[PDB]
């Protein structure tokens, strides 16, 4: 169960770098 | 200080930390100087002799009193103030100097030695080699030694503004 | 850091000192333009590659340097 | 001969250096300019000839050594300011 909290952290890790630099970029290339 | 109730004060109290904050001056940490001093009780500070005197120095070494400075030597209402008040005079000496040079675009000698309160022409002259004067050639010593733009600070200042302009 | 056009226009050169006039290339300021249609269709070229959402002073900024 | 900044002749300089008097260095001064071989004014309540270009003049090769070392003082500041643009705006420039 708190090895399940460690697949929580992998599931953190999954938000942050995955799906913040890819909102960036697509609002970037949406303005273009 | 910690040990408030339970003790019933020393009266050598008030006169060993007019010396500790005779020291502080001494040492030139004004900080820790007005913090400690911040421990003394108002009336403590406003009316005890010992308290009085510390604070009264650093009010006239702020102020520049040099002269009521010197007189504290003659003050020292504890004779052991003696040892933390002479390296002070020495340290205002400097002080004292240091104004002379910035304002003064010419001062003489047998007036100077007041000024800087010395009392012996060789220690004025002692003191003159130190850091260096022209020793008087008409008896006044003339040390009257008194563009650029800051074009990249400046430049970068601009383009700190462009940048968060342009982060929008 | 250049354009890729030197124009360059024939012109006689008379030597101040005395050396015989001979034909030498003169310099003209040259630059690229376009028509509008030209306009257009180098645009519709470069539709991903030229970046237009720099704003004006970052272009200017650019141009600087 | 003189610099780009202390460029300004004195009467009295030009006098001796032509063998003139201070009161025909002004007329040949104006007859310089008028010429056309040097651009500048004449200051006479100070008697100073203030100078900014001179015609032209055949350099030697240590002369050209010098002009060179002149235009790499030049360059490394353009470069230096360049570095510094670009390092201060690099996330706003293109």
């Amino acid at each position: 169960d708190l090895y399940s909290r460690y697949k929580k952290l992998q599931q953190e890790l999954e938000f942050l770098e995955v799906q913040e630099e890819y909102i960036k970029d697509e609002q970037k290339n949406l303005k273009k | 200080f910690d040990y408030k109730e339970q003790l019933p004060e020393s009266a050598y109290m008030h006169q060993l930390l007019g010396l500790n904050l005779l020291f502080l001056l001494s040492q030139n940490r004004v900080a820790e100087f007005h913090t400690e001093l911040e421990r003394l009780p108002a009336k403590d500070i406003q009316t005890n002799v010992y308290i009085k005197h510390p604070v009264s120095l650093e009010q006239y070494l702020m102020e520049g009193s040099y002269n009521k400075v010197f007189l504290a030597k003659g003050n020292i209402p504890a004779e052991s103030y003696t040892f933390f008040i002479d390296i002070l005079l020495d340290t205002i000496r400097d002080e004292i100097a240091g104004c002379i040079e910035k304002a003064y675009e010419k001062i003489l000698f047998t007036e100077a030695t007041r000024i800087l309160f010395f009392n012996t022409p060789k220690k004025m002259t002692d003191y003159a080699k130190k850091r260096g004067w022209v020793l008087g050639p008409n008896n006044y010593y003339s040390f009257a030694s008194q563009t650029t733009i800051p074009s990249t600070e400046l430049a970068k200042q601009v383009i700190e503004y462009a940048r968060q302009l342009e982060m929008i | 850091l250049g354009l890729p056009t030197e124009a360059y226009i024939s012109v006689e050169e008379v030597h101040d000192d005395g050396t015989p006039t001979s034909k030498t290339f003169e310099h003209v300021t040259s630059e690229i333009g376009a028509e509008e249609a030209e306009e257009v269709g180098v645009e519709h070229l470069l539709r991903d590659i030229k970046d237009t959402t720099v704003g004006t002073l970052s272009q200017r900024i650019t141009n600087q340097v | 001969t003189r610099p780009a900044n202390h460029r300004q002749l004195t009467f009295e300089e030009i006098a001796k250096s032509a063998k003139i008097t201070v009161n025909e260095v002004e007329l040949l001064v104006m007859k310089a300019l008028s010429v056309g071989l040097v651009k500048g004014s004449i200051d006479e309540v100070d008697k100073r000839v203030h100078m900014t270009w001179v015609q032209p003049r055949v350099l030697d090769l240590q002369q050209i050594k010098g002009m060179k070392d002149r235009l790499e003082f030049w360059c490394t500041d353009v470069k230096s300011m360049e570095m510094l643009v670009e390092h201060q705006a690099h996330d706003i420039l293109t």
